[PDB]
């Protein structure tokens, strides 16, 4: 519905709003959609529901092993294992879902992959229903090799910035962090980007 | 000679499937059965070989069976292959009174009932049963009915046989006094003297034992399987005189 | 033969706890032509002795090394159809992890995807174990590797190999190498250095002519993929070796 | 000498007789002693453990398991011809039985489905039997307590009291010597124990011992507190404390 | 069409003291229109009853595969069927045809001869257990008879004192209901013993 | 006598036939094989770390001593150590590793020890049943760090026997050192250890394995596991210089 | 009445 | 068929409403809506109760072996991980949509499930006809911190309103309720607020009022 | 099947020393313009490429196979580097008859594939494919659009079989980058990108 991810410097970040919809009901407004495949690979939720979950905790299966039998993985092994399932399942079902990773080689990387099934490269990623308009509002705030303090908030300025006009579909906002030293979930309030 | 016993499927140069003739000797082990036809109502009996003390010989038969409200068996031979054929019987006799609504004749099941046990005497690897039968029934085309299989899936139609262990005397026995009306009571007191005269031990019980009936004998007709308790054998037992 | 009841079949156990069959598999690798792999500080350089039966075989082609994708390679002492059976499920696996994974297969990840299966055979009864001992390494993100494959099931990580009736001879020239130099040959002196050894290692068989055969993987003079060799470099690798030793 | 007729199973001898039955039935009386025998108003299912090394934890591995809280075993012979049983047999309560009626079943419409996943291994080579026996043992509400043997040649002789093992007929003597028509639970429990003293060497508590009983509802053990009818389980196994003090009341 | 509401049966039950009441209607045909006076919608397995509605096919099928099986439980466990056993059966029994289904509206009656009780419940076509204890239907007229059903029966009821209300329970609907009611038939039980009534109603 | 009728009247070479003596020999027959290589392991308990350790010898030079190895990752939490021929373990390693996950795929969590020594041995049973397979020659131990029973240390062979010791050896050479801690505990009447440590405890068990083994050991010789809550891993080698400069 | 949301590590399993 | 659910500080507890509907037509005064998969545990299903009722006494099958097989009680995700792929292979022919809460060893839990397998967790929620009002009342009344004997009454008012601000619904509640290191309470009619009272008389008949045109007697005899 | 995320348009062209094809770099979801970092042309050895228009969810799925297509003929021929290569032909027919019996199992690609590129004798080779798995040649063709367009303007350079030889690479470049600025001048979903392959029988190979 909205959710998007972008790289920096020091690592990358992922968000959304929690927020879900079924006919014009809110049903559920506390709704976590970042899954943890692995330890430092996530996703984002983007299109149905009982696909992704079933999906993701597919991925897990296939991730786990890997992890053991062959040793850690990367982040292109994710995304051309998501492809598989989407692609050659297009016809069934409803998904398209972002990725994020990191390795202390290769700084963080951002994948996306929409309902059809194909992969893509991106530093700056978007997805949902209810999130394409933003597409102006951040080509031009934009850029690379800049660092949590002032990427945070562009995420922030961007989610009410689709919520605010015409979103129709978005609670509150949450987030999470991938550098190299570690991970933490962030979350901020409806009274912080309402008013602003 | 080069010994042709290894299979059920070698032919001996006499012609002679040998490892199905020690079927036919895997049967006297056995604990014996008998049927006597009457005239107004079928007898069968059995006896049993292991009859120690701290053990329920009470309810549980082991050899005399049902099939149906009309048809009765007495087991001969191995137990772990009578279930195997005693359940398989049950469901064919329903599933032809399911599908032509009227009761199963006795010639069609052990006619069936014996193909498969020529089924495995023929093909593959498999064994043949070790078992046999006395079957006890009734039907509109001839009414009162006895017949056996053996092991082998060749059956035949008496009027009073014996299987098991000892038959040789207990056929001998039997031919030399059945009278051919004998009415019902005086059947049973024909079975518990071959057993007793034919047996090895010299106790004959209530406990080793059990001998149920088959009976038209009600008004407003229909068919009865009455399986006896212990507690009227004794009757039938001390009315002997033992 | 300890054991002539035990023999007869597979899948069984002795009574000293051994199957006697890979017991005897071994004795037809022993009949079998040295191959060799030397690791290197960049990436590894494989060599075998190519005997000619007759003056009527047509050189350099009826090669015997087998090529994986771009990255691995495989050399054989022994039955070699056994073999080339082996690295034909070698080379169509490791498409099956890359269409899953997009990676090329790496090292290890391909030996347990064949030293799991030739433990296969070795423990049912309706086959037969292989006949070889296949050398097989090359390049990956992290480093080298080089391994042997042995009809056992097991496999090592090597510096060194050598296989065939040229072992007991080889595996001293490997050991010395090792000592000389800890700090990791360069893929330019090692080449020459293998056909030192194969030119040492035919002493077996005096009698009959031959041929020679390299192949070579390694990231600066390759760029990181599988290769043969060609010109000056074997040439010149063939001019150094048959001098030293007269 | 040997009798090439005995090392295959469908292969008749002269004497009508199968090959290697008659030896599982022998690696049953190499095994342990275990034993059960019942009662007026319960049942009990008795062994010891006879631990190999001192360094096993002797309570990570149950000779005794429940099947359906009414019905509990014991085997005597080998152990991975047990616990590879019981996983397919307490699902054929859930399978065949229960789903299509309900409840949970009888005590021996439930061997009838022990015995021929017995018997599906001894039919065709290919497939060792079972080399174990079995006591199982429960209750049901139109026939009542009960008790049942169970062979590998899938023949399931009923009992009353019983033992089986190495230490059988110094037992099986033993029972009768003592045994009744009319006992109680608790007058049968310790005789269960004091035949078992006899069949043992060295020690004789809790830690190497474990049985069992049937008795009326343990509801305690339920869980789910407010259902009226719903009576909860029927089978308990003794801890070594509850146990180790009858000893010393012996 | 739908399946249900091609030939036509409405059956009751009825809980009340030491006995139960149940019943159904004679009437079967096609699509307006009556062939048979004479169609006992009603069985009984050895003490228990039960009763069908809907399609006759899936009527006549029930019978006997229910038939074919309780008659392997008695053989097998030396004892009868009581209900709430058969009770289970029959959802399992359905729920295997959730798709491709049969098309009925079945019920069930009898005593436990245990604690000597009263038992019937009703069904869906997949398998809903629904155990109601004063009474419950099913038919093509169901909502003509949960009527004037509740306002006639009170709790702890005599034998002949709940015959009564059955029967005009049974007439008074089906004579409103617009495809059933050629002739009728009941069954009164108590804990050993059983009789047959049939009722009087019009004709064609 | 014993076996004299065994190795002249069959009964040694099919699995699925008994002797009548009982005895099946096949099996009997399996165990020998564990003891190929002359290796000899351990592994014991802690207060929350538990340890296993293992020779690892040194061949012909030209090996890559950084692949030998007979502990195997194989999810989280758990690991395994293997007595008998490398392929017949791996085989084993990896029927697991593909196991453990689908438990998490199918259940919400991850397999403990028990389990995970009850499931694979209720498969070396199945294959001493039919012919599909000669049962593996090993004897494997397991270990973790489960959050409801604590340390747990496991242990299968191939008829399916399991019981989870308090602390253990095998190989060649478990009379010597298991004496050498059955005596330790018969002292103090812990099944676990003390030395809160995962450090502290290693220097325990290796010494255990010094003096009733037969020899010294050094850094190289050796590899050694361990388990913690959240993670197994393997070690480094300066454990033993800060032991001998103690004494 | 938002500020609850903090304790859902996730959508039903993942900790 | 307005059910609910809410988590306290040491538990968690469920209710639901009894009225049955083979359409808008009555057909129960009451049923159990709860269904219990494993002693702690309890679920409860809104929709197609019959597709309700498999799942749970399935799953409590597929389960009960797990827990022995395990050596181990059970957890309630293991019977969420389950059921959630199982509805999945379908795609929604099934009829269901649960709610599932109950207690662990290593806590409490609440969980939801839809049909095509979209299962979501909350400390609070409210399903079936009368998800909408049942969900407002506790919003109007849920707290942080809250206590057991203050969610009986949250959660038995709250679908008061599923009863009388809703359709659909009918007579009477049902509750379980769970807490650790204890049994799990079961409270079956925990109030009764309507009754059906009585109509002005009795309309009953007398005795010798129909017409039987015969009369004949039935056996169940037996082998005599 | 029904598309999301389709492409648009290439062009081609051949000329006496080799053959001229390029496209633009554009990924769409509809009017939606989100993707313009993708490439339609797949290189194949040096002599080959191919142009692909339609879902790039199975342009993707083109490029996977191709790269191992070439690599399994490496497998056991040290030969092929030079003569026993893959020249244009030893392709074609295999993305032509894994068409049709992707058609006819109904489940097919709804891409439209061009090929262009150069024997080992010398001569022109040009071909092309819809999902349909129908084929034809021409000096000059095109996809979409630029079929629609672009195709009659380049016929005018090149009308037929004879003026073939009577062109050169300067004039034929200076073409289709003028029907590249038509397509970015009037096309809908085009983009002001480009991405071009020119072949020579003789310099061989190059690129954007």
């Amino acid at each position: 519905t909205s959710i998007m991810a972008v790289t920096f410097k020091d690592g990358v970040i992922l968000g959304a709003d929690s927020r879900t919809t079924t006919g014009a009901y809110i049903a559920n407004r506390v709704t976590d959609k970042l899954t943890r495949v692995h330890d430092k690979i996530w996703c984002c939720r983007s299109g149905s529901a009982a696909d992704t979950q079933a999906i993701a905790d597919i991925v897990q299966y296939h991730l786990e092993l890997y992890t053991s039998q062959y040793g850690t993985p990367s982040t292109e092994t994710a995304a051309s294992v998501f492809k598989e399932l989407c692609y050659e399942n297009k016809d069934n079902l409803t998904a398209g879902i972002i990725v994020a990773g990191y390795d202390d080689k290769n700084k963080g990387e951002v994948y996306t992959i929409p309902l059809g099934g194909s992969v893509h490269k991106l530093p700056y990623a978007i997805a949902g229903s209810g999130s394409t308009f933003i597409y102006g509002y951040c080509d031009k705030n934009f850029r690379e090799n800049m660092s949590k303090e002032e990427t945070v908030d562009f995420i922030k300025h961007s989610l009410s910035q689709a919520i605010k006009w015409d979103g129709s579909s978005g609670g509150v906002i949450r987030m999470v962090v991938l550098t190299a030293a570690g991970v933490e979930r962030l979350i901020f309030y409806p009274d912080e980007y309402e008013q602003l | 000679s080069r010994r042709y016993d290894s299979r059920t499927t070698i032919f001996s140069p006499e012609g002679r499937l040998y490892q199905v003739e020690y079927a036919l000797e895997s049967i006297s082990h056995a604990g014996t059965a008998i049927g006597i036809m009457a005239s107004d109502g079928i007898v069968l009996a059995a006896e049993r070989k292991v009859t120690s003390t701290l053990l329920e010989q009470d309810t549980s038969t082991e050899k005399l069976y049902k099939l149906n409200d009309k048809i009765a068996v007495a087991v001969a031979g191995l137990t772990a292959d009578a279930e195997i054929l005693i359940n398989t019987a049950r469901i064919h006799a329903q599933n032809y009174l399911k599908t032509y609504n009227e009761d199963i004749p006795v010639e069609i099941l052990v006619r069936r009932l014996s193909d498969i046990k020529q089924g495995y005497t023929q093909h593959g690897g498999l064994r043949p049963f070790g078992v046999s039968f006395i079957y006890a029934g009734y039907d509109d085309r001839y009414g009162y009915q006895l017949y056996t299989s053996n092991p082998s899936g060749n059956y035949t139609g008496w009027k009073a046989i014996s299987v098991g262990a000892n038959t040789s005397a207990a056929q001998t026995l039997l031919q030399m006094d059945y009278k051919d009306d004998m009415k019902v009571d005086d059947a049973i007191e024909l079975a518990l003297k071959t057993l007793s005269k034919t047996t090895d031990s010299s106790a004959l019980t209530y406990d080793r034992l059990e001998f149920a009936t088959i009976r038209k004998g009600a008004n407003d007709g229909e068919v009865y399987q009455k399986i006896f308790k212990p507690q009227e054998i004794k009757d039938i037992l001390v009315k002997t005189g033992i | 033969s300890i054991g002539t009841g035990y023999d007869l079949s597979n899948s069984v156990f002795s009574p000293d706890g051994r199957n006697f069959q890979v017991e005897y598999a071994v004795k037809a690798v022993e009949n079998g032509t040295t191959s060799i792999g030397i690791k290197c500080n960049d990436g590894v350089v494989f060599a075998v002795e190519k005997l000619i039966t007759s003056k009527l075989l047509v050189p350099q082609k009826n090669v015997k090394i087998q090529v994986v994708d771009r990255h691995i390679g495989c050399v054989y002492s022994g039955l070699i159809p056994d073999g080339r059976h082996l690295v034909n499920r070698g080379r169509e696996e490791a498409a099956s992890f890359k269409k899953l994974y997009k990676t090329p297969i790496p090292i290890p990840a391909f030996a347990d995807r064949l030293g799991q299966y030739v433990q296969a055979h070795t423990l049912y009864n309706s086959v037969r174990p292989f006949g070889v001992s296949t050398i097989f390494g090359g390049v990956d993100k992290n480093g080298a590797h080089l391994y042997m494959l042995e009809p056992s099931g097991s496999y090592w990580g090597y510096k060194g190999a050598a296989t065939g009736k040229g072992r007991q001879s080889a595996k001293a020239e490997l050991e010395k190498l090792v000592d000389h130099h800890p700090e990791g040959l360069s893929a330019r002196e090692a080449v020459k250095q293998a056909a030192k050894i194969i030119y040492l290692a035919h002493e077996d068989n005096k009698e009959k002519d031959f041929e020679l055969e390299i192949s070579w993987c390694s990231l600066s003079e390759t760029n990181g993929l599988h290769k043969f060799v060609k010109g000056d470099l074997l040439q010149e690798a063939i001019d150094f070796a048959q001098k030293e030793i007269n | 000498m040997t009798d090439r007729y005995s090392f295959s199973l469908t292969t008749f001898s002269p004497s009508g007789k199968l090959g290697q039955i008659d030896y599982a039935l022998t690696a049953v009386k190499q095994g342990v002693t275990s034993l059960g025998i019942k009662a007026t108003n319960g049942v009990v299912i008795a062994t010891e453990k006879k631990s190999s090394s001192p360094l096993a934890m002797s309570e990570t591995l149950s000779k005794v398991s429940l099947l359906t809280p009414d019905i509990g075993a014991v085997y005597s012979g080998m152990g991975p011809d047990y616990r590879v049983l019981v996983d397919k047999s307490r699902k054929v309560a859930h399978t065949s039985y229960k789903r299509i009626y309900g409840e949970y079943p009888p005590t021996k419409l439930l061997v009838s489905e022990v015995a021929k996943i017995m018997q599906e291994a001894t039919q065709s080579g290919g497939v060792r039997p079972f080399g174990v026996s079995l006591l199982i043992a429960g209750h049901d509400e139109f026939n009542g307590f009960s008790l049942y043997q169970v062979d590998p040649s899938g023949s399931y002789f009923p009992w009353k009291a019983t033992a089986i093992g190495k230490g059988s007929v110094a037992a099986k003597t033993f029972l009768e010597k003592r045994w009744n028509d009319e006992l109680e639970l608790e007058d049968a429990i310790h005789i269960a124990l004091l035949t078992l003293k006899e069949s043992v060497e060295g020690e004789f508590n809790g830690d190497t011992i474990e049985l069992a009983i049937i008795g009326d509802e343990n509801p305690d053990l339920l869980g789910y507190t407010g259902i009226p009818t719903d009576k909860g389980p029927r089978f308990r196994k003794l801890t070594s404390q509850e146990i180790n003090d009858r000893l010393e009341a012996l | 069409s739908d399946p249900s509401s091609i030939n036509g049966g409405i059956v009751v039950a009825m809980t009340g003291k030491d006995c139960v009441a149940i019943a159904c209607d004679l009437r079967l045909g096609s699509q307006s229109l009556g062939v048979s006076n004479k169609f006992e919608k009603i069985f009984h397995y050895g003490h228990v009853f039960l009763g069908i509605t809907g399609l006759a096919t899936d009527v006549t099928t029930l019978n006997e595969m229910f038939r074919y099986k309780t008659n392997l439980y008695k053989l097998k466990e030396e004892r009868a069927i009581e209900p709430e056993t058969f009770t289970q059966l029959v959802s399992s029994s359905l729920y295997e045809r959730r798709f491709g289904p049969y098309f009925v509206g079945p019920v069930v009656a009898g005593i436990n001869s245990k604690s000597g009780k009263p038992f019937i419940a009703g069904f869906d076509l997949i398998g809903c257990i629904d155990e109601a204890k004063d009474f419950i239907v099913s038919g093509t007229a169901s909502d003509q008879l949960f009527g004037m059903c509740e306002s006639l029966y009170e709790p702890n009821l005599e034998p002949e004192d709940l015959f009564e209300t059955i029967s005009q329970a049974l007439l008074n609907a089906a004579d409103r209901d617009a495809l059933s009611g050629w002739g009728a038939v009941v069954y009164i039980i108590k804990k050993d013993e059983v009789v047959k009534r049939y009722l009087k109603m019009r004709q064609d | 006598s014993g076996a004299a009728a065994a190795s002249a009247a069959g009964y040694d070479r099919h699995i699925t036939i008994f002797s009548p003596e009982g005895r099946l020999y096949q099996v009997e027959y399996a165990f020998k094989a564990t003891n190929q290589t002359n290796i000899n392991s351990l592994a014991v308990r802690g207060k929350d770390c538990t340890v296993v350790i293992s020779q690892k010898k040194v061949p012909d030079k030209l090996l890559d001593p950084t692949t030998v190895s007979y502990i195997f990752c194989i999810s989280r939490t758990i690991g395994m150590v293997v007595n008998g021929p490398i392929p017949d373990a791996r085989n084993a390693a990896l029927r697991a590793k593909a196991e453990a996950a689908e438990f998490r795929y199918k259940y919400g969590y991850d397999m403990p020890c028990d389990v995970l020594a009850k499931r694979m041995a209720n498969l070396s049973q199945i294959y001493t049943q039919r012919a599909y397979m000669r049962p593996l020659g090993v004897i494997l131990t397991f270990v973790s760090v489960d959050e409801e029973l604590g340390p747990s240390i496991y242990k299968t062979d191939p008829a399916g026997y399991y019981v989870g010791y308090k602390a253990t050896a095998t190989g060649p050479k478990q009379q010597e050192i298991t004496t050498n801690l059955e005596n330790h505990f018969k002292k103090s009447k812990i099944d676990h250890i003390n030395e809160e440590s995962w450090e502290k405890v290693v220097e325990f068990a290796i010494t255990h394995m010094i003096d009733a083994l037969g020899t010294e050991f050094s850094k190289n010789d050796l590899e050694v596991g361990v388990a913690t809550k959240d993670k197994f891993f393997t070690l480094s080698a300066e454990n033993i210089e800060e032991r001998l400069v103690a004494i | 009445k938002w500020d609850f949301a903090k304790d859902i590590k996730g959508y039903g399993t993942q900790k | 068929t307005t059910i609910v659910g809410v988590k306290f500080n040491n538990g968690v507890v469920i209710a639901a409403d009894t009225r049955s509907t083979q359409g808008p037509i009555v057909a129960d005064k009451n049923c159990a809506k709860l269904h219990r998969i494993s002693p702690k545990i309890w679920c409860a299903g809104a929709g197609t109760a019959a597709d309700t009722e498999a799942v749970t006494q399935l799953i409590g099958s597929n389960i009960e072996l797990h827990s022995l097989y395990t050596s181990r009680e059970p957890r309630v995700v293991s019977a969420l991980q389950m059921l959630k792929q199982h509805l999945f292979k379908y795609q929604g022919h099934i009829g269901a949509y649960l709610i599932v809460a109950g207690v662990d060893p290593t806590g409490s839990h609440l969980f939801s499930i839809h049909a095509h397998g979209s299962t979501d967790v909350g400390y609070y929620l409210s399903l079936g006809s009368g998800s909408l009002a049942a969900m407002a009342v506790l919003e109007s009344h849920w707290k942080q911190d809250l206590t057991k004997e203050e969610a009986i009454k949250l959660a038995s008012d709250a679908i008061q309103a599923g009863i009388w601000n809703d359709l659909g619904s009918g007579s009477n509640v049902d509750v379980c309720v769970m807490e650790i290191g204890k049994d799990a309470e079961y409270l079956r009619n925990y109030l009764t607020p309507n009754v059906r009272e009585e109509k002005q008389k009795s309309y009953k008949f007398p005795r010798g009022t129909t017409a039987v045109l015969k009369e004949s007697i039935v056996n169940i005899c037996d082998i005599q | 099947q029904q598309p999301i995320v389709t492409g648009t348009s290439v062009i081609s062209m051949k000329y006496d020393n080799g053959v001229i094809i390029a496209a633009d770099n554009l990924g769409s979801y509809g009017s939606l313009l989100r993707f313009n970092g993708v490439e339609r042309l797949i290189p194949v050895g040096d002599n080959t490429v191919v142009g692909i228009s339609g879902d790039i969810s199975d342009m993707q799925h083109i490029e996977r196979l191709l790269k191992d297509l070439v690599t399994e003929n490496a497998y056991d021929n040290p030969l092929a580097d030079a003569e026993e290569a893959l020249e244009p032909s030893y392709i074609f027919e295999y993305l032509a008859t894994v068409m049709y019996q992707r058609r006819s199992k109904m489940n097919p690609l709804w891409n439209a594939i061009i090929v262009a590129g150069v024997q080992s004798n010398g001569d022109q080779f040009l071909r092309y494919v819809n999902l349909l798995g129908v084929t034809y040649s021409s000096p000059t063709l095109a996809t979409g659009f630029g079929a629609h367009m672009a195709n009659p303007l380049l016929r005018k350079v090149v009308d037929r079989e004879s003026d073939i030889p009577k062109t050169t690479v300067q004039v034929a470049e200076e073409a289709i980058v003028n029907a590249m600025r038509v397509l970015y001048y009037r096309d809908a979903r085009s983009s002001r990108n480009f991405s071009l392959a020119i072949i020579d029988k003789n310099t061989g190979l190059t690129f954007k």
